[PDB]
C-alpha cells in the first residue's frame, strides 16, 4: 500500500532522533523509582475507601 | 534495525486490544452465567409459589406461574445455548493469546539474527573498498 | 499486575535495560581487540620473561 | 451479608497485591545502585580501550 | 552479538534447571497440572536455545 510506504519512512525518521535524547541511562533510572512509590500510596487511599 | 524496532511497538499495543476483547469476553460468560442462575434461583421461587397458590386453592395463578416457568426455562435454554457458542469462541480467543506470546519471543530472537548478518554485509563492503 | 505499555515499572526495566546492555557489550568487545593483537601477547611473554632474571638477580643481591 | 462476603474477599486480594508490589519496589532500588557502577566502568574501559 | 546470544542461551539453560526444579517441586506437591505447564514451558525454552 502506497499509505503503509509513507507511513514507516516517516515513522522511522523520527523515531531515531527522538529515542537518543531519552535513552541517556541515569534520567530513566530517577524517574522510575519516583513514580512507582507514587502509585502505591494512590492505591492504598482507594484500598482504604474500601476497607472503610 | 529501525523496521524491526517500529514493528515491535505496534504487536504489544495490539495485544492488549486482544486482551480487552477476552475480558469483555469472560465478562459476557459470566453475565450469562449470572442470568441462568438468575433464572434458576427465579424458577425455584416460582415453584415455591405454585405449591403455596395449591394450598391457597387459587387454581388460576398456579397455572399462570407454570407458564411462567416455562418461558424462564425458555430463556434459560437460550442463555445455554449462547453460552456454549460463547464458550467456544472464547477457547480459541484463549489459545490464539497464546499463540501470539510464543510468536513474539521468536520475533525478538529474529532481530538479533537480521542484525548480524547487517553488519557482515557492511564488512564485505569495506573490503571493496580497498 | 499485566503490565501496560504505559506503567512506569514495565518501562523503565525496558529502557535500562537496553542501555545497560550495550554498554556492557562494547567495553568487553573493545578489551578483547587489544588482547587479540599479536603485539600484546607478545608483551605477556616477554614480562614473563622479564620478572624471573630479575628474580634471580635479587637473589644475588640478597645473598650475601 | 452476602455482599459484604463478596467485598471482603476482594479487599482482601487487594491487601495482598499491595504487599506483592512493595516487595517489587525495594527491589528496584538495589537494582539502581548496582546499574550505576557498571554503567561507569563501561564508559571509562571505552575512553581507555580506543587509546 | 556473540556474547549476548549465549548470555540467552546460558539464561535459557538457567531458566530450564529452574523449571525442572519447580517440576519435581510440582509433582510432590500434587499439583499435576502445573508440572505439565513447567513441561511445555522447558519444550519452547530448548526451541529457542536451539535456535540462538
Amino acid at each position: 500500500m502506497g499509505l503503509f510506504d509513507r507511513i514507516k519512512r516517516v515513522v522511522s525518521s523520527n523515531l531515531n532522533d527522538l529515542v537518543n535524547k531519552a535513552e541517556d541511562p541515569e534520567k530513566m533510572l530517577e524517574q522510575a523509582i519516583l513514580e512507582m512509590q507514587e502509585d502505591l500510596v494512590q492505591l492504598r487511599q482507594g484500598v482504604a475507601q474500601a476497607i472503610a | 534495525e529501525k523496521m524491526l524496532e517500529q514493528a515491535i511497538l505496534e504487536m504489544q499495543e495490539d495485544l492488549v486490544q486482544l486482551r480487552q476483547g477476552v475480558a469483555q469476553a469472560i465478562a459476557a460468560q459470566k453475565r450469562s452465567e449470572k442470568q441462568y442462575n438468575d433464572a434458576q434461583n427465579e424458577i425455584n421461587k416460582w415453584q415455591r409459589n405454585a405449591q403455596l397458590a395449591l394450598q391457597k386453592g387459587d387454581e388460576n395463578l398456579a397455572r399462570q406461574a407454570l407458564e411462567r416457568k416455562k418461558t424462564y426455562t425458555d430463556t434459560s435454554a437460550a442463555l445455554k445455548a449462547s453460552l456454549d457458542t460463547q464458550s467456544t469462541q472464547v477457547e480459541t480467543l484463549k489459545r490464539n493469546l497464546i499463540q501470539l506470546e510464543s510468536k513474539i519471543s521468536e520475533a525478538k530472537t529474529k532481530k538479533e539474527m537480521l542484525k548480524a548478518r547487517i553488519t557482515t554485509a557492511k564488512a564485505q563492503e569495506q573490503l571493496q573498498g580497498m | 499486575v499485566r503490565g501496560m505499555n504505559t506503567s512506569s515499572a514495565m518501562s523503565a526495566f525496558e529502557r535500562m535495560e537496553e542501555k545497560v546492555l550495550m554498554q556492557e557489550s562494547r567495553a568487553q568487545a573493545l578489551g578483547e581487540l587489544a588482547g587479540a593483537d599479536l603485539e600484546t601477547q607478545f608483551a605477556q611473554l616477554e614480562g614473563g620473561s622479564d620478572v624471573d632474571d630479575e628474580l634471580a638477580a635479587l637473589k644475588a643481591q640478597m645473598l650475601p
